[PDB]
């Protein structure tokens, strides 16, 4: 029982995700600045946060 | 017609944030709203 779910977890689902949909310290967000990615996050409603 | 409503600051219900410096007024998906002290 130890053995079979000692398994740690990571992040999936992409943005979707919404154990870390919440900002946090602990875990950190990055893109390249001035890209289309900016963009896109700029110009969407529910990324804002 | 044109009505007043009031409002108050609640954690998931009313979220007042300050003024947009991007854009300059408010941003998308945000309205604009007054306080008195």
């Amino acid at each position: 029982a130890f053995l079979v779910l000692d398994r740690p977890e990571e992040r999936i689902t992409g943005i979707n995700d919404p154990r870390l949909r919440n900002p946090s310290d602990k875990f950190i967000y990055a893109t390249v600045k001035q890209s289309s990615v900016d963009i896109y996050f700029r110009r969407q409603v529910e990324l804002s946060t | 017609d044109h009505l007043s409503i009031v409002t108050l600051e609640e954690a998931p219900f009313v979220i007042v944030e300050s003024v947009d410096p991007l854009s300059g007024t408010c941003m998308r998906n945000t309205v604009p709203c007054q306080k008195r002290i």
